[PDB]
């Protein structure tokens, strides 16, 4: 009945999957740029820049 | 190289460059090394007629 005891196996868990959550959601960023996808990129101005 | 182009269009002679020249006459990679020097022939290379 009483849930909640095992609090250190659901916490490795928890932590992997957060983990594994956020690298793959930090891929939708600009970080500076004009565009977070890459084809657009490519595809929209010239290359040099 | 040596060539005689007109006077407002050696802008198109650099890496990177877009133009009339610079993509059906004369084309220079990205990353060129070396230099360019350009100077009027009016008084040679032109005639009255």
């Amino acid at each position: 009945s009483t849930a909640s005891a095992l609090g250190k196996l659901q916490n490795v868990v928890n932590q992997n999957a957060q983990a594994l959550n956020t690298l793959v959601k930090q891929l939708s960023s600009n970080f500076g740029a004009i565009s977070s996808v890459l084809n657009d990129i490519l595809s929209r101005l010239d290359p040099p820049e | 190289d040596s060539f005689v182009i007109r006077g407002d269009e050696v802008r198109q002679i650099a890496p990177g460059q877009t133009g009339k020249i610079a993509d059906y006459n004369y084309k220079l990679p990205d990353d060129f090394t070396g230099c360019v020097i350009a100077w009027n022939s009016n008084n040679l290379d032109s005639k009255v007629g």
